[PDB]
């Protein structure tokens, strides 16, 4: 059934999973029209498909010319995710396929099920955690890939760097759900936070800054800060 | 107008006969069921005093045989029987008549409801649904699974309905996975009714079938059934003109002969709001929707 607080640790046993986000797949911008209506202009988005246990990162991106001509676009982008996911699946080796995918946002559920109706023993599962895998686009690096695109592609990254050579899976996922988290509640803070300290840079063949140990134990205690302040100055506490 | 005889009535039971019910006491003089209408499938149906759980009941043709219902004491319950011996048969229900030891099948002359309810039902069909080829009628009761809910367990036993499920390679065809999920068109037209049922007039009579097994028995798979193939029509963008029309006349009759008590239980909220208020056919069943409206405006 659904994925929670109670059954955490399964994410990071042995069976294949991978977590599907469709947050970012239909994206806008809205504007006035000379007319004085309101439209929208759709800019390139992308599907966020995580295995946690291991950090490899299927980046589908998005390319606008995907909607031309298209309805009702905020449906179809649930149909287009699953669509690719279930593609994805079919492009890995049989032993590669993932036993779990775990979608999200509850509408994912039925597209991706019927999408995947030929994988009967995938389980197709929804969770109560509050993941914040939307600011992924606030990773430079991703959003720059996905930005520049001029055609569909996918592109395969590692989210959690080289951070498995020195740490558990549970950590490394503990760490990039902080750091997302920090993103989303305060980019411009958390962006900071990351680069302020220009002796530490992002490796060429990495997506965040290359921090010892000490210097993560710094960098998370100064997210955790960052997201109880505007919890406060959010509900002013 | 045929007779159903009893050979006797030794313990207290209501009986129904199609949407007609009566009860009979322990040891009572009664003796069946005559006048009735030749043209049309019957139920006769039963709900004993002491055990109101399990009502069980026969479908039958009366144009197939001389059907009459006999106590077993072992068993414990009212069995329907065959007499091929037609001679004896009228011997006995004509000394019965004359002795006014039945009850008159009592269908007012106005009335069209049990036609309404039956339309397109065969007994062909019943008996392909509810397998015991030995007997020309069929058996029935409260607790018997379909062949889907085994898939989710005495096949023997069982209702053989259609198996309808909206999430199923059956009803998606690769590629085609949002329109046909968000439009059943294909699943209903094609797969369903060209391939499976035929014609619409097949359809129907198993829909009509489902229903009545479920407001007679409270048969649980049978409601599923029920709504599953109205959901199937109303969820299909492209149905033909005839078959919408025909299905607003089956469902009101439906709606109209449902006990008031009994609608909690005998019908899906989801299902007939999603029908009546967002579904392709959401304008197709005028008079279905006035009908729920006025009767059932709780469950909406
Ligand atoms: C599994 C797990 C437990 C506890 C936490 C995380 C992940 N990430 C966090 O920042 C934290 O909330 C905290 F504050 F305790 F460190
Ligand atoms: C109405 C009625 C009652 C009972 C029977 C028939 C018809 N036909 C039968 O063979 C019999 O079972 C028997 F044995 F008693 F004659």
């Amino acid at each position: 059934g659904a994925m929670n607080s109670s059954n955490y640790a399964e994410l990071f046993n042995n069976d294949i999973k991978l977590f599907v986000d469709d947050t970012n797949v239909y994206r806008v911008t809205v504007h006035k029209t000379f007319e004085g209506n309101v439209a929208t202009k759709a800019i390139n988005g992308c599907i966020f498909t995580l295995n946690p246990k291991t950090g490899h990162l299927f980046l589908k991106i998005i390319h606008t010319s995907v909607w031309a001509g298209q309805k009702r676009l905020s449906q179809l982008a649930k149909w287009k995710t699953a669509e690719e996911v279930s593609a994805l699946v079919r492009s890995l080796p049989k032993e590669e396929q993932p036993k779990q995918i775990i979608v999200t946002r509850k509408a994912m559920l039925d597209p991706l099920e019927v999408h995947m109706l030929d994988f009967p023993n995938i389980a197709i599962r929804p969770t109560e955690l509050r993941l914040p895998f939307s600011a992924a686009m606030s990773i430079d690096k991703l959003s720059d890939v996905v930005m520049k695109a001029t055609e569909p592609q996918m592109v395969l990254f590692n989210i959690y760097d080289d951070w498995l050579d020195r740490i558990s899976s549970y950590t490394a996922f503990s760490r990039l759900t902080l750091l997302l988290r920090a993103l989303k509640t305060n980019e411009e803070s958390a962006k900071m936070i990351l680069l302020s300290d220009p002796t530490i840079t992002i490796k060429s063949y990495h997506l965040w800054p290359s921090f010892t140990d000490e210097q993560w134990i710094t960098i998370e205690s100064q997210m955790r800060d960052l997201i109880l302040t505007e919890y406060g100055r959010k509900y002013n506490v | 107008m045929n007779t159903v005889p009893f050979t006797s009535a030794p313990i207290e039971v209501t009986i129904g006969i199609d949407q007609y019910s009566f009860n009979v006491k322990e040891n009572q003089p009664f003796h069946g069921i005559k006048d009735i209408p030749i043209g049309h499938v019957h139920v006769i149906h039963f709900q004993h005093a002491d055990n109101s759980s399990m009502r069980y009941g026969y479908w039958f043709d009366c144009r197939m045989g001389n059907f009459y219902i006999q106590y077993d004491p072992k068993d414990g319950l009212y069995k329907m029987m065959e007499e091929r011996d037609g001679a004896k048969f009228e011997n006995i229900v004509h000394n019965f008549k004359e002795r006014q030891m039945m009850v008159s099948y009592p269908k007012i002359d106005e009335d069209d409801t049990w036609y309404n309810l039956t339309e397109f039902v065969q007994m062909d069909k019943i008996r392909k649904i509810v397998r015991k080829d030995e007997n020309q009628f069929s058996y029935v009761d409260s607790s018997m699974t379909t062949v889907q809910e085994n898939e989710l367990s005495d096949p023997a036993h069982s209702l053989n309905y259609t198996v309808i499920n909206f999430k199923s390679r059956e009803a998606i065809r690769p590629g085609h996975e949002m329109e046909d999920f968000l439009d059943k068109s294909y699943y209903l037209n094609t797969v369903m009714l060209q391939g499976i049922f035929k014609n619409s007039s097949n359809y129907f009579g198993e829909l009509q079938f489902a229903f009545l097994n479920a407001m007679f028995f409270g048969n649980y798979g049978s409601s599923l059934q029920w709504h599953a193939m109205i959901e199937l029509i109303c969820s299909s963008a492209t149905v033909p003109k005839h078959m919408l029309d025909k299905l607003d006349e089956i469902l009101y009759y439906q709606i109209k002969t449902l006990p008031e008590q009994y609608s909690d239980i005998l019908l899906n909220e989801r299902v007939w709001n999603i029908c009546l208020y967002s579904s392709f056919q959401k304008n197709s069943l005028h008079n279905t929707e006035k009908i729920m409206e006025n009767k059932y405006p709780e469950l909406l």
